[PDB]
């Protein structure tokens, strides 16, 4: 991986230097970017929380999925609406 | 021949040469080319209006995508006049 | 003109007054507008006119001196007050968005986040309804709403 | 143009009652008048 | 159905086409269209607009002549209106008659 | 000193009217460009001066944008068409003069 | 003009690249020029299959005018489409943000709702300063005049304007001004 | 402030103000006598 | 002394439009005398070529050349083959000067002469009515007559 740090002029190090862990130090803070864990095509309740449905009382093959996606005056559903995916 | 043009009838190689004959066996000075107007330049589609010019004076003026081709264009417009074949001139009497 | 000066010491002087130009094309009118004949011939533009109705800093002299009649005074103030904002009196200043034809001042009005329909739609104010009766040299009139 | 045709006279259709309407529009290469036409 | 009623249609267009190759040339030379329109009518010079884009396009310097003449018939009607009395009528604003 | 437009762009236009004010005759001689106002036109030791022979094949997008890019165009004239229209489109079109 | 078929044709139909200047003129003037000039509408050969837009350079941007209280009553509204989307800046916000932005707008409105219009807004060239690059400085023809005519403030007025100009009333000469 | 349609001046010491675009009755001896255009 | 009428100059004192005097109508009358003459000059010696003539035929106005076709959509009553004076001549013009009528040119002045060369039909034309619902459908389809004439000559003489 290559990685683009935005740095002031003054902080210029020649390319191909080698860079090692002391270039930090104890009790400071630091940022650390990563590519999470990849769980797969999600439905609603692992991807986003979403409460569900409850298992008896009469339900029909519904407990693990979204309710309405929208109101019914549009006829769409809005951009960004929280479905299953990839998570 | 109504409809056609002297050297879609007539084709020639080097207009600026024969002019320059033409001109030099009538006894006035060579035409100098000059860059009467210009559009673009540094695109991919220009227009160069190229002048030829006999003692500061204006013989023909011609249109191209190129300085070269506008000479050329202007070359063939002064041969034209010269000649007497040009677009605006009498009609052939039936 | 007359000045005060503190050094505790105050005294006021007597300075050089200009005076009307000596002969003037309507003798007849009343405020110096209708004399030099420029009822409805002037905008916001006219600086060299504004700057001889107003106060060194900006302000505006008052009717019982400059002589005008109320529909002229009021109409140089709005002048003023459109030159003030269009930045043509550098030199008439107190104590980057350019402008022309400012009614309002710029602090005070609210934007228009909901324009109405084209039967009422919410305009917006250019120019002055007191310079509505000015000359017109157009077959079109004046917009003023725009 | 019509209220200036009207002012002078000339109809107010460059199209009625004119030269330019009634005149002929040819005539035959000799000389001889053309039939007259139906309009 | 289309066709049948393409037929009016085409005409407005070509209509509409000339009064804005009319105006574009009439621009070129600075004057406004109903201007030239105007002051040729008065000038009894009865060209179309058909035949004055053709004029436009093909004939530059027609055309230029075209424009002088209105721009000069504009400029005498406003002379007569400012003189207002018995003034003589102007070069190009005599009018022939026809009896 | 008066004229009804400049007379330094295309043609002096003269206007006249015949004697019986029945003709308007204009006289419009064309307008040369100045001398002054014109421009003058603008003007391996050891081995062959090898042409230079690169063309770097560039894929459908940078191909497309640098085409655009270059004549101020869209991507939309560049993108290709399929074999209903090819097949409606005229290859022997009418030509007058 | 005796010129041969390729080249008269290319005459006719070539591009020019007009320029125009911003520095205290109204968007919407200089918007209807830039609309006629991108269109082509200026040509006698025009016609809308014809293709023939030319390249209008604006320049000064940054330095236009709003005639009245435009600044602050005019707003422009967009919507990113997530509920929640709708953005509504005022003239001065989006200036002070992109300064290209109102002229861009104002031109973007004129032009016709075909799709030729986003060709024409390529060819629209548009630079919030004096600073306009060598390539188009090199294609640029025919500054066209400024719509507006730049009412000219009190101190740059000559002493001979100012004193040709006459002086209206007497002040009185005890009055402090 | 009390907003009003018509602003009334309710003392003697009540002095009105066009600010920001909207008339204000203001008094510096009885506050409640504030008042700001509709 | 300032005349009584002197208004300072203001932005709105005077018009916008620059003043135009217009000239002398004695010397402008001698200035038309020698144009037009010049020009009669010109067309007495022959200093012209290719003349084009706006000419007003069958309702409409063709601008016309030695050597064109024109297609006038009527029939006109002559045999093919026939040479006829177009005389409704609104304008004839060449490179550097125009002549132009009020409304017309005089026919001592201009000659246009044709010649039909064909008489034909159009192209079918399909007229067609529909009014939905209301079963409202007809169709007629017409074709009109036609006739193709060539411009052979236009010529000018000299009398301005
Ligand atoms: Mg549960
Ligand atoms: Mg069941
Ligand atoms: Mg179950
Ligand atoms: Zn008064
Ligand atoms: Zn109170």
């Amino acid at each position: 991986t290559v990685k683009i740090f935005n740095i002031t002029d003054n902080a210029a190090i020649k390319p191909g230097t080698p860079l090692y862990a002391a270039h930090f130090r104890p009790g400071q803070y630091v940022d650390v970017t990563a590519k999470t864990i990849g769980k797969g095509f999600q439905g609603v309740m692992k991807r986003w929380g979403f409460k569900g449905q409850p298992a008896t009382h009469g339900q029909t093959k519904t407990h693990r999925r979204p309710g309405a996606v929208a109101t019914g005056d549009i006829g769409r559903v809005w951009p960004g609406t929280k479905m299953p995916g990839k998570m | 021949m109504t409809g056609k043009e002297l050297f879609e009838m007539w084709k020639i190689i080097n207009p600026m040469g024969l002019l320059v004959e033409e001109l030099k066996k009538r006894n006035v000075s060579a035409p100098e080319s000059r860059l009467t107007r210009q559009s673009g330049g540094t695109t991919a589609l220009p227009l160069y209006f190229v002048g030829l010019y006999c003692d500061k004076k204006l013989i023909a003026e011609g249109p191209g995508e190129t300085v070269l081709v506008a000479e050329e264009e202007a070359a063939r417009v002064a041969l034209r006049k010269l000649y007497g074949f040009t677009e605006n001139r009498r009609p052939w009497n039936y | 003109f007359r000045e005060v000066v503190e050094t505790t010491i105050i005294e006021g002087r007597i300075t050089a007054t200009p005076k009307e130009s000596p002969n003037p094309p309507n003798p007849s009118g009343q405020c110096p507008i209708c004399r030099w004949n420029l009822k409805h011939k002037y905008n916001y533009d006219d600086v060299l006119l504004l700057s001889q109705f107003i106060r060194p800093h900006g302000g505006m002299l008052p009717r019982k001196i400059t002589g005008l009649c109320q529909e002229e005074h009021r109409k140089i103030e709005e002048c003023v007050k459109m030159a003030h904002r269009a930045g043509l009196l550098p030199n008439h200043r107190p104590r980057q968005l350019n402008r022309y034809l400012t009614r309002w001042a710029p602090g005070s009005v609210k934007p228009i986040y909901k324009k109405g329909p084209r039967w009422n739609r919410v305009r917006m104010p250019v120019g002055s309804p007191l310079l509505r009766d000015n000359v017109c040299y157009s077959r079109t009139p004046w917009k003023l709403y725009h | 143009g019509g209220q200036w045709r009207l002012q002078q006279g000339l109809a107010a259709n460059p199209s009625g009652y004119g030269p330019l309407t009634e005149l002929p529009d040819w005539s035959y290469a000799d000389g001889r008048p053309a039939p007259p036409m139906k309009g | 159905v289309k066709c049948t009623k393409a037929r009016y249609l085409k005409k407005k267009n070509m209509r509409t086409l000339w009064i804005n190759r009319i105006t574009a040339a009439s621009q070129e030379h600075g004057l406004k269209y109903p201007a030239l329109i105007g002051n040729l009518v008065k000038c009894q010079v009865e060209l179309n607009r058909k035949v004055l884009a053709d004029l436009a396009i093909y004939e530059p310097k027609t055309f230029k002549s075209l424009a002088a003449l209105a721009s000069r018939r504009r400029h005498e009607g406003f002379a007569a209106a400012l003189g207002d009395g018995k003034e003589p009528e102007g070069i190009f604003s005599r009018v022939v008659q026809y009896h | 000193t008066y004229s009804p437009l400049p007379d330094d762009y295309n043609c002096n236009v003269e206007l006249a009217l015949t004697s019986d004010g029945r003709t308007i005759v204009c006289y419009h001689p064309s307008v040369d460009i100045p001398y002054e106002h014109t421009k003058p036109i603008p003007r391996d030791q050891v081995l062959k001066t090898r042409l230079e022979e690169k063309v770097e094949h560039l894929e459908e997008g940078p191909m497309i944008e640098q085409l655009s890019k270059m004549f101020f165009t869209t991507k939309h004239r560049w993108y290709p068409h399929g074999r209903y229209h090819r097949c409606r489109k005229n290859l022997n079109p009418p030509k007058d003069r | 003009s005796s010129f041969s078929r390729a080249p008269q044709q290319w005459a006719t139909f070539a591009r020019i690249w007009y320029l125009l200047d911003g520095k205290m003129q109204p968007p919407g003037k200089l918007a209807a020029m830039a609309s006629i000039r991108l269109q082509g509408l200026h040509k006698p050969v025009y016609h809308a299959l014809s293709d023939c837009g030319d390249h209008v350079v604006i320049m000064n941007t940054r330095h236009i005018a709003f005639s009245g209280n435009k600044w602050e009553q005019k707003v422009y509204s967009s919507h990113t489409g997530y509920p929640g989307g709708f953005r509504q800046v005022t003239a001065a916000q989006l200036h002070l943000r992109d300064p290209v932005a109102i002229v861009k707008l104002a031109i973007y409105g004129m032009l016709p709702k075909n799709l030729h219009r986003r060709t024409m807004m390529e060819r629209l060239h548009l630079f919030p300063d004096e600073y306009i690059p060598e390539d188009i400085l090199k294609n640029l023809v025919e500054e066209l005049p400024q719509p507006r005519k730049i009412p000219k403030r009190l101190d740059e007025y000559t002493q001979e304007e100012i004193d040709a100009f006459p002086r209206l009333w007497t002040p009185p000469e005890d009055y402090r001004l | 402030f009390k907003n009003k349609t018509v602003l009334k001046k309710r003392c003697k010491d009540c002095y009105l103000v066009k600010r920001r675009g909207r008339w204000y009755v203001y008094c510096k001896t009885h506050p409640r006598h504030k008042q700001r255009q509709m | 002394s300032y005349l009584p009428g002197y208004v300072p100059k203001t932005s709105l004192s005077s018009p916008p439009w620059p003043e135009v005097v217009l000239p002398d109508p004695v010397e402008e009358t001698r200035h038309h005398a020698e144009v037009v003459k010049k020009v009669n000059e010109m067309i007495v010696t022959g200093q012209y070529g290719r003349l084009f003539a706006v000419v007003h035929f069958a309702s409409r106005q063709w601008k016309v050349t030695s050597e064109d076709l024109i297609l006038i959509g009527n029939e006109l009553d002559l045999a093919c083959g026939e040479r006829i004076r177009l005389e409704k001549v609104l304008l004839v013009g060449a490179d550097n000067f125009t002549l132009l009528g009020k409304p017309l040119l005089g026919k001592d002045l201009v000659r246009v002469e044709a010649t039909v060369i064909e008489k034909t039909e159009s192209w079918p034309r399909i007229i067609m009515r529909f009014r939905k619902r209301k079963n409202f459908k007809k169709k007629r389809i017409v074709t009109t007559p036609q006739t193709v004439l060539r411009i052979n000559s236009i010529e000018i003489a000299p009398c301005l």
